[PDB]
């Protein structure tokens, strides 16, 4: 008779572990002992900006804020369009030639 | 003709001089096969 391939398996979403802890580069213990001059030899990044980028660093800001934007944006739209489609995608299912 | 009635998984007939011979009861191939008094082979164009 005509060949007609087994459907596919159902599947699901949640296989494997998921962790949400905090990282800590060293123990809060070090944090209890008062700062010396030569823990601010690292200069804060408050501090790298000099006068001569500070339109610069204004006009990346901005242009970031506007990307941000513009990517939850297609984010949105992306997710939207997953959630619409169905499970067998018919613009990429392989099937047997007729 | 390549998507046959069997589908693409089949290409060519998987049959043999075993399948449906009277003198030997058997599904496999056998020296009974050959000794069948209705089988005989050829060479054709030494190449078939």
């Amino acid at each position: 008779k005509l060949f007609v391939p087994e459907p596919r398996p159902v599947p699901k979403n949640d296989v494997g572990f998921k962790y949400s802890v905090k990282h800590r580069p060293f123990p809060e213990e070090v944090d209890k002992i008062p700062f010396v001059k030569a823990d601010l030899s690292i200069p804060d990044l408050h501090e790298i900006v000099t006068e001569e980028l500070e339109e610069r660093h204004e006009k990346l800001r901005s242009g970031m804020a506007q990307q941000i934007a513009y990517e939850i944006h297609l984010e949105q739209q992306s997710e939207e369009e997953l959630q619409k489609r169905s499970f067998p995608d018919p613009v990429t299912d392989c099937k047997p030639p007729p | 003709h390549y998507p046959l009635s069997g589908g693409p998984a089949i290409l060519h007939s998987l049959v043999s001089e075993n399948h449906d011979n009277a003198h030997v009861e058997g599904s496999e191939l056998s020296f009974e096969v050959f000794r069948s008094p209705n089988l005989q082979l050829f060479v054709f164009n030494d190449s078939t």
